[PDB]
């Protein structure tokens, strides 16, 4: 009451600029809900508005629903999805489910989104030729993230890294991360005929191409956005649709619970403790 | 009489006036009815009475921005009156 | 038999309904009429299980409960000798006519605006039968300064 | 070797009826990932795939998306985007802040999709007037889950209902179960003016409409998607599109340690225990 | 300011009747550090007084240490363990994967804790015979939770079973709901 009449004082926690949702409309960074619909950015938008809190253009959005749709679910052996189908399977609820199965998205599983930005980024910033990079690389150890398919691999094209390309050679202006990386993808396909870039790697420099290569971001926002690990979240919001898709699934074709049998596991404890 | 007065209770009336009943070989026939019925028991009668607009006492004609703010009332959960008492008064 | 003194500096009251506004200005009336104990004793909602309310005696803090049942709370409180019931016009017929078999409850404010004339009219004539004194409908409250104040009377401190 | 040339056995576990990923494509539930992208499913229609394992149409997919534009962050101050924003500010990672953040979707906060979907189809099969439901309800406690709102009440429209409300008017076909929670809607204002359907609340009951009402779904089908809890993932795939981006706002915005001042907390510790 | 000279007021939020922190000393439920090392409880000491508030007696602080002590590791091959390596081996981090492996205890693993007392209390409070008891119980389907193992049956006992009763068998006064599962 005291406060109502502005009388007393108190300074604040939580800072926040971010989804006002007090007074009669929920106000997203600059804009109202209803502009929101109404000037029609579809996810990718409200992405760029909770995420960089900034209009990111329509191909941008495009390209953010694109990345979140080839970054889904990549079938179930993949750890993420296996401890989801896990937790599912003891049969929790979806959130813990889901929740268990994203929490593995680290540096090993799902981690080359980040490292295949920040490393591309380091080599291209403090620019040394891709000729010398991969050797620097070779001095070094440190293999190049973001660069190598098990399977298929050329006159034999990835055909989701080529989606996404002719979507980024296409809809996509001055792109100059994407021609180094490619021109890397050359070289790095001239010691195994495998080795093309990844799509965990193309999501990586193409968003590094998104970020400091679109507008919006200064280059100090720019490397501060791949510094905190907005690139990471891309990987998992993605994932959580496959997730999701699995725990449905799990729970549809009502499964037991998993125990994973003893003739995986090969015990080798001490002698006596 | 006997309905009547499960009438007058079922559908919670206050005040139900015959006045005359002409009834001839033919049967009976009300003329009058004057009724007040309790709207706080709309969610006993709602599904009774309908889509009722309840006419006022026979005045002058209503304005429309008692109408607007009326409607808000039928809007939102205020309270109002605006009625004028002569409309070319000074005393607003 | 209807009583002559309704409150005292001893009346002890349960509030019926979550009106922690209206239950606060009440105790905030029994700190400032220098009483020495609350006015409340209890309240009762029934959407809710029993637990402890805080409220302040000044600058001190104080725990009252809130029961579900009225049984319950006239087995742990048998001095309460008048309810506030601030129940909506279509629940506070069950709740008065639930109320008056209660022995020791012998008034009763009714905060609500709109029990309906019929259902009043019943609760006017189950009080004559049963000797309670109703407050009742379309009705702010009472104020009795030293002793007791109905709900939101008066308004703020 | 033995299995590559075929003479052994195993019988296999993790029966996975989705998102085959060997082969030469990523196929998805039963659609190729080329045939994803030049279909023009968005994320609606690679949740269609993924969640339900069947292609909704062209207006599903949009009520999609647009319900996951609506279901995003709703705000810092409720409880999950909160302990997301305690638990970036404790400067822990990406996914460590939104897992901790999204483990508050339950029964209390955002857990009225679920409950307001399976409520109100239980009462419009075991078919009531609404004018006796809501005394059913109101003889058992129990508070009609999805509906009231604190100040956007009616003809001060809510406009992120009704924004769904008027998509679920135009491209929208058979709306029996909005209109019969509109019928509720109708007598549950009767009560208070404020009390309208929440927007967690039509998110259900507007999306079991979509299930049983529109077509891929045969009645048992459906009833399966509601029991099994596919309603809990729409609301925790749009909340963690808010969550990630109050992180990364945690981040930006360079804060250090919460600590959650003593005279907010009333100690009410007993005598000596 | 106007608090600390105490002119304003204010309703708190988070009521929490356990551990005052503030002040000279680390009190817990009504009891300061030093007392709780010096009256020499142990873990469960702690955990009667921050689970349950309450001074639980020393043989039951000795019950509680001796559960905590056999609810560890059963094998890697278990769901919560297997989420535990499969977060651990994608190289997280302790707390993440602690916190995935932890994630799981729920109703079809490990949480048998919760529904074999709640369906022994609703079955003994409401009691019966054994020899009806199972048989209500057959009458509605729902297996009984806390009964069965794959392996060690009977001859063979679970023998930590054993060392828990003779813990109760000796320093545990009136235990009646173990008679009644003892007869089931």
């Amino acid at each position: 009451w005291a406060r109502e009449l502005g009388l007393i004082r108190k300074p604040a926690s939580f800072m926040t600029s971010i989804c006002d949702e007090r007074g009669q409309e929920l106000i997203y960074a600059g804009m109202p809900i209803t502009e929101v619909f109404k000037e029609e950015m579809g996810i990718g938008g409200v992405l760029g508005l909770l995420w960089f809190q900034k209009r990111l253009p329509k191909y941008s959005c495009q390209f953010i629903e694109m990345c979140l749709m080839v970054t889904a679910d990549h079938g179930p052996a993949v750890s993420g999805a296996h401890n989801t189908i896990i937790c599912a399977r003891a049969g929790k609820d979806l959130v813990s489910s889901l929740t268990s199965g994203l929490l593995t998205i680290g540096d090993r599983f799902g981690g080359a989104l980040d490292a295949a930005a920040k490393m591309f980024s380091k080599a291209f910033d403090s620019g040394i030729i891709p000729m010398e990079f991969v050797n620097k690389m070779k001095k070094e150890g440190k293999l190049i993230m973001g660069i190598g398919h098990r399977v298929k691999s050329i006159n034999n094209p990835d055909m989701r890294v080529q989606i996404l390309k002719d979507y980024v050679r296409q809809h996509f202006p001055a792109t100059p991360l994407l021609d180094y990386a490619l021109e890397v993808e050359k070289i790095t396909t001239s010691k195994k005929p495998n080795l093309i870039l990844n799509v965990d790697g193309l999501i990586g420099v193409a968003f590094v191409d998104m970020l400091r290569n679109c507008g919006s971001f200064t280059r100090e926002e720019a490397d501060e956005y791949i510094d905190i690990g907005a690139l990471n979240g891309i990987f998992v919001l993605g994932r959580s649709m496959g997730f999701i898709g699995h725990y449905l699934d799990q729970k549809r074709l009502k499964q037991g619970l998993y125990r994973h049998p003893w003739d995986d596991i090969s015990y080798v404890l001490p002698e006596h403790m | 009489i006997s309905g009547l007065f499960n009438f007058y209770e079922d559908l919670y009336f206050t005040y139900l006036e015959i006045n005359p009943l002409v009834v001839t070989k033919d049967g009976v026939y009300v003329l009058d009815l004057a009724a007040k019925v309790d709207a706080t028991a709309d969610y006993i009668c709602k599904v009774k009475w309908g889509d009722i607009e309840f006419p006022p006492p026979f005045g002058r004609e209503a304005y429309p921005e008692e109408a607007y703010i009326a409607d808000l009332d039928a809007k939102s959960g205020a309270s109002l009156k605006l009625t004028l008492l002569n409309p070319k008064g000074r005393i607003w | 038999g209807k009583s002559t003194t309704l409150f005292s500096r001893h009346t002890k009251a349960i509030v019926w309904g979550m009106q922690t506004r209206a239950v606060q200005g009440m105790l905030d009336f029994d700190y400032v009429c220098s009483r020495d104990e609350p006015s409340v004793a209890a309240m009762v909602y029934p959407f809710t299980g029993d637990h402890k309310q805080k409220f302040y005696w000044g600058h001190k803090e104080i725990l009252i409960p809130v029961f579900k049942n009225m049984a319950d709370a006239m087995r742990k409180h048998p001095e309460v000798d008048v309810l506030i019931n601030f129940a909506s016009l279509r629940s506070a017929y069950d709740s008065t006519m639930e109320t008056m078999n209660y022995a020791q409850i012998r008034t009763i404010a009714i905060i609500a605006e709109g029990i309906p004339e019929a259902l009043t009219r019943k609760l006017i004539k189950k009080a004559d039968q049963k000797g309670v004194t109703i407050i009742g409908p379309a009705t702010v409250g009472g104020i009795k300064p030293g002793c007791f104040k109905i709900g939101n009377t008066g308004g703020m401190l």
